[PDB]
């Protein structure tokens, strides 16, 4: 089996072939058109079936159709598929080799005879047609087997021996050079390097040479046992290495007919010899087994297909898969497609799941947009925000109002202790002295029933439901504008008015509300009747299998009537579930439940345990689960900063702040981070007012004029501590800098930004690569119109 | 998906992103780097200049932190690392947009990748070739750009592989600036983590277990604040090995390593791996034409989540 590759023949976009049978006895005309992967593109043309044991076959470039063929026998035919002619050698052996050059001139090899030439080139146009045998024009390697021959260029031929390579030019009866190797075989010229041909051996050796070395000798590359071996005991073999066609520094190995292996080779120049090493090898399955030879096909694009003749004589068409080479993610959710064969690079913008619902789905993206709204920066903003387009997050972050609130009101800042973002669990379990925090918390609260009374009030205080019958009336009529009627009614049942839960929910529009309000009308006689009677039991399944969480809780609290069914659940709030857990239970169970309740959320890492833990290091250990959960470091630090520094200090809160403003700055939210460092300050402010914030050290120590020493070891005018000398200079006014209230208007190139722009234009400033000082307004002023430094014998462009 | 030909003569073989995500960086085996920006009023993918770099195919290129200037390293096949910095004042699409800064003429051999440290360890430098030597770079100087110093120089393969034996390297470097300085250094089979000592030195700290095959990619998740950091690493086999790291003679801490996932779901080599920006969705590619993208679920189990053919 031979498929050879045939050029400079079709003038359309198919390419030629020509194929040998596996039985050796046919030579195919074949016509592949490459924009077409299906196995119909193969057209069948002609076929010449006279042939005895093809050896080798060779093509004319020149000529369209003329094929000249060899065989075992000696008997060289020369004819044409798209005359017939047959030519042997003076003594008559086997025919190895064969070769055409462009100007018409043949090549032939032979086998070894003692008294006639091996490697004998003749033309055709010069012989005599009544003779089959030829008389060469140029006679060569006498006593000498020729394995493989090719012609490099019109005049030189470079041919293979058994025990020889000689580079053989027609124009001198010395040949350039003869290397001694064993691997000397079927030579293929490389079609983007002349210089470069790979031969291999009979051990299956393959090696990559190269003709300037030898001219002067290594291989380029040796390649142990990657073919066939057998190469001088078989003269059919087929053609398992082939050069690549589309393009340089490639070559595909056919390895057992299963797999190609696409060999990527590398160059580096040692300073014109390109020395050579394997970068990359591409494994290819082939579609069906038991392939013999191949041979490539190029396609628009850099494509990549392969045709290939099986070992019962199959001729089909398998292509190349566009392997991905480089899978990037971007901080904007983007993935960038290199590909190992084309150029082109593909790209999935964020603009089994879809790839754009994940990455438009993912966390980052999520923060992204958080961010880019302003997130975390007021906590009634971010409750704005949630409600204008999950709630757990809402709910975490209206206990984060309610406590700053209640801080910068000064209601929980009085007295000897702090107590500000304090958790439930560390109000109600206590921990300088019992009776001193008591009476503390006796007089935060001057602004029972129960052992621990004032705890309760300070409990209500934290979770924000120290609320009157007119506040609970009034929250009752915000949440009916708001249009939550089902959790006006959860509220007003978690109060304990029922009635007013009856009168809620009626008032309403939807039919299915009335019908629901209608139900729990029940409630207000059925409640000294302790008997299952249907309607507790059509209740209970009801609360099972309605959708809505309230409106669960609603029925479950209604029928079987039990609190412990209501503050289970994790459907509804748990702002809520405290506000019933403090406001109807025994301290004997609340102590159990606040327990239960921490040990879930600290370990679960649910934002809405900051109720029961506040701001503390168990909040940073709740805030850490949090984390590890949902990788939610926006929130995580946003949250920290409301007393992480202020209250003590650990690295966890330190590395979400860096990693947020990393993220900040990489998102290119330069403002966002600048107003997250604003309030990182702020809320840094202790209860003394030193601030406990790192912030940004000093860039700017001006040395004085007068002093010579430094001015930082007056908010309009400044001047030098040590001896009271003013600043340096304008180089445009010679005024001295950073006083304001200037004589004149520095009109530098809404009349409130008018005013804010004319009192910015009169700022220091100065150029870090001369030292030399402006105005804000004199440089946007003078560089609209020079380049050079104002100051006289200065060289330096300041604008850029 | 939008595919943008990004104009090279033969095969495109990095592509690195900036830090902002709007400069891609593209470097092919017909000798040229190509940097493009994405344009905010367009949309679309737009060419900002094209130079010859090297002599040879260049493999690995890589952006600077933004805080050091814009400049991107380039490390190619002809023993070379050339460093290249943006002066704004030339045209673009003309090739002198992207100014030489300086040639680092001291690897042997044919180099395969070539990182940046973090900002906070300075403008440092990682190599790679084919001689097995790790060297790492600084820029001492800050007068000029052009004075680059050869610090850490580890050995880590004994000799170089025959040039008829296939190979291939891959770094990643530690991106967390509360712990101590850490490479992940990927050699022909073995993955060492190197971690910089009390005495200035780099010493072998850990290694991942596995990889009976070829490394092809290798890439450290971002610490968003977790306390175990991850690895992944794809092979010349099927696995898509990801590391869960927990860290705690002359180091400073020592560090465990324990397998955290192995999945076979690409049948062939995996070539790429790489991570997002919190370390939520980990994109891989392999044989199969398929890009898969990872997402770890509750239980701390990555399962994947989309298939994208091409
Ligand atoms: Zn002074
Ligand atoms: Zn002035
Ligand atoms: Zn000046
Ligand atoms: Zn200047």
């Amino acid at each position: 089996g031979l498929i050879k590759k045939v050029t400079h023949w079709s003038y359309d976009n198919l390419i030629d072939y020509l194929s040998v049978n596996p039985t050796r006895d046919e030579v195919t005309h074949y016509k592949v058109d490459p924009e077409n992967e299906s196995d119909e593109s193969i057209i069948k043309l002609h076929t010449v079936k006279d042939f005895g044991s093809i050896t080798c076959l060779d093509y004319s470039e020149s000529e369209i159709g003329m094929i000249g063929v060899g065989e075992k026998n000696g008997y060289l035919r020369i004819f044409n598929i798209s005359y017939d002619i047959r030519v042997r050698a003076k003594k008559q052996r086997c025919i190895n080799s064969l070769g055409i050059n462009t100007n018409g001139l043949i090549a032939m090899g032979l086998d070894r005879n003692k008294h006639d030439s091996s490697l004998q080139i003749w033309d055709m146009n010069y012989h005599d047609d009544s003779h089959e045998t030829i008389n060469p024009m140029f006679s060569y390697c006498t006593n000498e087997s020729i394995v493989s021959l090719k012609f490099l260029n019109d005049t030189s031929v470079l041919a293979a021996s058994t025990k020889f390579l000689k580079e053989i030019d027609v124009r001198s009866p010395n040949p350039i050079y003869q290397h001694p190797t064993r691997l000397t075989y079927d030579i293929k010229l490389n079609p983007f390097n002349d210089w470069q041909f790979s031969t291999y051996g009979d051990d299956g050796t393959l090696a990559i040479w190269d003709r300037r070395k030898l001219s002067d000798a290594s291989p380029l590359l040796t390649f142990e046992k990657l073919v066939g071996s057998g190469a001088a005991s078989r003269k059919y073999m087929n053609s398992c290495f082939r050069w690549s066609c589309v393009r340089n520094n490639e070559f595909a190995t056919l390895h057992r007919g299963d797999t190609i292996k696409r060999w990527r080779l590398g160059y580096y120049c040692d300073s014109n010899i390109e020395n050579l090493f394997v970068s990359s090898v591409h494994d290819t399955n082939t579609m069906y087994d038991r392939v013999a030879t191949f041979d490539y096909i190029p396609r628009s694009n850099n494509g990549t297909s392969l045709i290939c003749m099986r070992q019962s004589g199959t001729i089909y068409r398998m292509p190349i898969s566009e392997v991905c080479s480089k899978a990037i993610l971007n901080n904007r959710n983007s993935l960038l497609l290199s590909n190992f064969e084309n150029t082109e690079i593909d790209e999935i913008r964020v603009n089994f799941w879809k790839p754009e619902k994940l990455l438009e789905k993912d966390i980052s993206v999520i923060m992204r947009t958080r961010a880019s709204l302003g997130y975390g920066l007021d906590p009634m903003n971010t409750v704005e925000m949630i409600d204008s387009s999950n709630a757990y997050i809402r709910n975490t972050w209206r206990w984060i109002a309610i406590a700053k609130a209640s801080v910068d009101d000064g209601t929980m800042v009085s007295g000897d202790l702090d107590l500000g973002y304090e958790g439930v669990i560390g109000i109600w379990n206590g921990i300088l002295s019992d009776k001193q925090l008591n009476k503390e918390m006796e007089k935060i609260i001057k602004l029972a029933g129960s052992p621990k009374y004032v705890q309760r009030r300070l409990c209500l205080i934290i979770s924000g439901w120290d609320l009157s019958r007119s506040d609970y009336e009034d929250k009752y009529n915000i949440i009916m504008k708001n249009g939550h009627y089902e959790k006006a009614a959860a509220w007003a049942v978690f109060f304990g008015d029922i009635p007013k839960a009856v009168e809620i929910l009626g008032s309403a529009k939807k039919e299915r509300l009335r019908l629901i309000a209608t139900a729990i009308a029940g409630y207000l006689a059925y409640k000294d009747l302790p008997g299952n009677n249907a309607w507790r039991q059509q209740c209970r399944k009801m609360s099972s299998e309605l959708d809505d969480p309230y409106l669960r809780v609603i029925f479950a609290f209604i029928a079987d009537n039990d609190w412990w069914d209501i503050l289970y659940e994790p459907a509804i709030s748990l702002r809520e579930r405290l506000g019933v857990a403090l406001r109807f239970l025994n301290d004997t169970d609340l102590t159990t439940f606040l327990d239960r309740t921490s040990s879930t959320v600290i370990e679960n890492g649910e934002l809405e345990g900051l109720i029961l833990t506040g701001i503390t290091p168990n909040g940073i250990d709740l805030l850490q689960s949090y984390v590890n959960k949902t990788s939610d470091v926006q929130s995580a630090a946003l949250i920290s900063i409301f007393g992480s520094p202020r209250y003590f200090r650990d690295q966890r809160v330190d590395e979400w702040i860096q990693t947020y403003r990393d993220m900040l700055k990489s998102w290119e939210l330069f403002s966002m981070r600048a107003r997250f460092d604003v309030l990182r300050s702020k809320l840094s402010r202790t209860k003394t007012g030193v601030l406990t914030a790192d912030i940004k050290p000093r860039q700017i120590y001006i040395q004085c004029q007068n002093c010579k020493q430094n001015i930082n070891t007056p908010r309009h005018k400044y001047c030098c501590p040590h001896c009271g000398s003013s600043f340096p200079r304008c180089a445009i006014c010679l005024m001295p800098l950073g006083t304001s209230n200037l004589p004149f208007v520095i009109n530098g190139t809404n009349r409130e930004l008018v005013s804010r722009k004319l009192k910015l234009n009169e700022w220091f400033s100065f150029c870090l690569s001369c030292n030399h000082g402006m105005h804000a307004g004199h440089a946007e002023e003078w560089f609209d119109r020079h380049n050079v430094c104002p100051t006289p014998g200065c060289t330096c462009q300041c604008n850029k | 998906m939008q595919p943008f030909d990004s104009g090279h003569d033969d095969l495109v073989h990095d592509v690195v992103y900036d830090f902002y995500g709007r400069h891609v960086a593209t470097c092919s085996s017909d000798q040229h780097i190509k940097v493009f920006k994405l344009d905010k009023d367009t949309s679309n993918w737009e060419l900002s200049d094209s130079w010859r770099a090297h002599d040879s195919s260049i493999v690995a290129i890589d952006w600077a932190s933004p805080e050091y200037g814009r400049i991107i390293a380039s490390a190619s096949y002809d023993k070379t690392v050339k460093l290249w910095e943006e002066d704004p004042d030339q045209e673009e699409c003309s090739g002198r947009r992207w100014n030489k800064l300086c040639t680092l003429n001291d690897s042997k051999g044919s180099l395969y990748s070539v990182k940046f440290a973090p900002a906070h360890l300075g403008l440092k430098l990682a190599c790679l070739g084919n001689d097995g030597i790790l060297r790492l770079y600084d820029a001492l100087e800050p007068s000029d750009l052009r004075s680059w110093t050869l610090t850490s120089e580890m050995k880590v393969l004994s000799i170089p592989p025959a040039n008829h034996l296939q190979s291939d390297f891959c770094l990643s470097w530690c991106p967390s600036r509360f712990s101590p300085e850490k490479l992940a250094v990927s050699a022909l089979e073995q993955a060492i983590i190197y971690q910089r000592g009390k005495d200035g030195k780099l010493h072998v700290a850990a290694k991942l277990p596995g990889h009976k095959s070829l490394i092809r990619s290798i890439s450290w998740a971002p610490s968003i604040g977790r306390w175990y950091q991850l690895i992944a690493t794809g092979c010349k086999d099927g696995r898509i090995r990801i590391f869960k790291i927990t860290e705690k003679a002359e180091l400073q801490s020592n560090l465990q390593v324990e397998l955290l996932s192995e999945h076979d779901d690409h049948n062939g080599e995996v070539w790429s791996v790489s991570w997002n920006l919190t370390g939520t969705i980990l994109s891989s590619a392999g044989d199969d034409g398929k890009v898969r993208l990872w997402k770890a679920t509750y239980s701390n189990e990555f399962k994947c989540m989309s298939v994208i053919t091409a």
